[PDB]
């Protein structure tokens, strides 16, 4: 299929991040950050958003 | 690994000296000579599972555990995937079945996914040209858009 | 308010052990469900929704398609599946010494 | 009306249920029957399936 | 930036390639389509021109039909409907280059359209030599070298040969040692030579 | 208004078609040249384009190298470097005009481009008629007309039929009535049997 509908893509995937349905919000600040402030982080884990 | 896990931390603690409490951060790594990555691993890699049938919370309508699925399929594209799929030969339907029979599912498809060009070479018409022209002619036989064009919402 | 205490879905992730879908009250929150009403709702009986009503929104996995389809493919949604949990209940009792 | 004088047909019909059951029976099929979305079936199956009934229970 | 290979899928029938290819560097060609097929170097793009041509046409849905494909890494943007559209509207910028953009692919191609009318192919092969294996490379085995490594299919599959413009005209070319197998050099010692 | 009939002489071998070559209209081509020749409708003018193309290369003398006539009168409303200079420098007006006058000569050319190389021809033959004969005026006779009175051998003079196809396919399609010569209607009744 992939090579038949004519492209071929790859699968590198994203469940990047959606806000609910009926969030009409203006956004209003972030906290967040990576590794480098040593990310606090529930480990295993890559960077807060 | 199960002591690197109560060593890496444990030295640390002590080796914490001439440094800040939890001393450096991947100059440990360097310390027992390894790399942050491999700690995480080592790191991730600790405590135990959580209950998983412990209560939620407070109250109760609770175990954990009443908790998940993975996967069925979502009832989505179950009822997608069978119609895409069993149309990827439903559909098969702007050429001749000299191809529409054979080629139709690649060398496999629906198959664990084949029986292939020698096969066919044989299998159909004692080939072994035929199958990539009249399989490139069906091939086309698709493509240009408005062969088969009533599936190009797949965009897939 | 209504918004954090909305709710109503179109099935979605079952469970993962009754592999069931599951209400915590999220936005694929289970339509929860009450049982009390399954002992009001043979008061009339006549099954099918029943019948359904377990089945294919609990069980059976290619009930719940079935369905799916039916209607989109314009068919009868047939008959129940059976049910399985049921069998899963069965499996841990067959162990259990059954 | 749309639905509302058929609330006597099954009340006075022997075994209700048993009425509904056709009555599907009915409907069922006689949406079945005709898959050409014939605009006499462009409404529910059964209401159609009913009503039918009803006139012709007479 | 935008950066292709061969052995793809570019185009499309029906393609968006409105948002600017922007073709900045291959050397290479527009494979084009419509319905008979023949997705042929119907044009080219090397290094030096730039896509946005059926791209400007009724746009970004026009009846965009055609489809490329490299042998070359290609080169070209990371920007949308902005550099171009400098270009478009607030002035002749790169307006001019949009002109030019036609005239150096399009038009470009045109030169090869006035000659690849002719009878026998070799001549386009010869054209086709003159500019390319010759001049962006040295010319090496057997002189104006093939600068690179295709294949003797390549004639098969550029116009489309039937194993026949193969071995025979490379024959010929065997003959007048104007080949060389190794690493695909396949030419005449000198570009006027088979130019005439 | 420069407006031009067929055959004569009007590009050359050096021209100066510069200075506005405008053709604002006809029902025609570009013949071209170079050195190997082929003054073929390597492009065209209908009404509705405008020339300007080579001339606006390297320019009032740039090696321009062709040679062009018509069929038939040819108006083209004209200008010094005027009306395009406007056009040209002061803005976009008609350079945004001439960014469509560049795919303009570019269109129907790159498209009987898009046609040319097929193999054998009574096909781009009908398929260049089916824009000229079919559509500006009325099938008559036969169907989709040539619309006007031509040469028997039209190929003799288009791609240069010299005894092929040059009264071969006439015949070919004689007996199908998909052609027939009366008063020139020639044509099939519907291009679309003969368009496939």
């Amino acid at each position: 299929l992939r090579a038949i509908f004519g492209e071929k893509a790859r699968d590198v995937r994203d469940n990047s991040l959606r806000v609910p349905n009926g969030e009409k919000g203006r956004v209003v600040d972030v906290r967040l950050f990576t590794r480098e402030q040593g990310d606090e982080l529930p480990p295993g884990a890559n960077m807060v958003v | 690994l199960y002591e690197t896990i109560s060593r890496i931390k444990k030295t640390t603690k002590l080796l914490s000296q001439e440094m800040g409490r939890k001393p450096t951060e991947e100059e440990i790594a360097t310390r027992m000579e390894m790399t942050i990555e491999k700690l995480r691993f080592i790191a991730k890699s600790a405590q135990l599972p959580i209950s998983l049938e412990t209560p939620i919370g407070k109250e109760e309508d609770s175990r954990l555990g009443d908790f998940i699925e993975s996967d069925g399929e979502t009832p989505e594209d179950q009822v997608s995937k069978n119609l895409l799929r069993e149309d990827l030969e439903k559909v098969l339907d702007s050429l001749s079945p000299r191809e529409r029979d054979v080629l139709r599912l690649r060398y496999g498809l629906d198959d664990g996914r084949m029986k292939t060009l020698e096969e066919i070479g044989q299998i159909f018409n004692v080939t072994r040209e035929r199958i990539r022209q009249i399989e490139a002619k069906a091939l086309r036989k698709l493509r240009h858009p408005n062969r088969n064009s009533v599936l190009k919402e797949y965009i897939r | 308010l209504v918004d954090d205490k909305i709710h109503a879905r179109s099935t979605g992730p079952y469970s993962l052990v009754t592999q069931q879908p599951l209400g915590g009250k999220a936005q694929q929150g289970g339509q929860r469900f009450g049982e009390m009403e399954v002992w009001a709702l043979e008061a009339f009986g006549a099954a099918y929704t029943l019948q359904e009503l377990l089945t294919v929104k609990s069980d059976d996995m290619q009930g719940r398609n079935e369905a799916l389809n039916a209607i989109v493919k314009g068919k009868a949604i047939p008959r129940p599946g059976t049910p399985e949990s049921f069998k899963v209940l069965m499996r841990e009792l067959q162990s259990l010494g059954l | 009306q749309i639905m509302h004088r058929a609330e006597d047909l099954i009340s006075a019909a022997s075994n209700r249920y048993r009425i509904t059951v056709q009555v599907a029976n009915r409907a069922k099929r006689r949406r079945y029957e005709e898959f050409e979305s014939a605009e006499d079936a462009m409404m529910k199956p059964v209401l159609r399936a009913i009503i039918e009934m009803s006139d012709e229970l007479t | 930036v935008e950066t292709f290979e061969r052995n793809k899928t570019i185009f499309f029938p029906g393609d968006p390639a409105e948002r600017v290819y922007f073709l900045l560097k291959g050397a290479v060609k527009l494979s084009r389509v419509y319905e008979a097929g023949e997705e042929i170097t119907v044009a080219l793009l090397r290094e030096n021109s730039v896509f946005g041509v059926l791209s400007l046409l009724t746009g970004n849905k026009s009846d965009r039909f055609y489809h490329a494909v490299a042998f070359t890494p290609v080169e070209l943007l990371s920007a949308p409907i902005e550099q171009v559209e400098q270009a478009l509207k607030e002035n002749p910028e790169l307006s001019m280059l949009m002109l030019r953009g036609l005239s150096s692919r399009i038009l470009q191609t045109e030169m090869m359209i006035e000659t690849l009318a002719h009878r026998d192919m070799g001549s386009r092969l010869v054209s086709f030599l003159l500019i390319l294996c010759r001049d962006f490379g040295v010319p090496c085995a057997d002189g104006i070298t093939i600068d690179l490594k295709l294949s003797h299919q390549a004639i098969a599959e550029a116009i489309g040969s039937t194993r026949v413009t193969v071995t025979r005209l490379l024959g010929d070319l065997r003959e007048k040692k104007m080949i060389s197998i190794h690493k695909k050099k396949i030419t005449v010692h000198k570009p006027v030579t088979l130019s005439r």
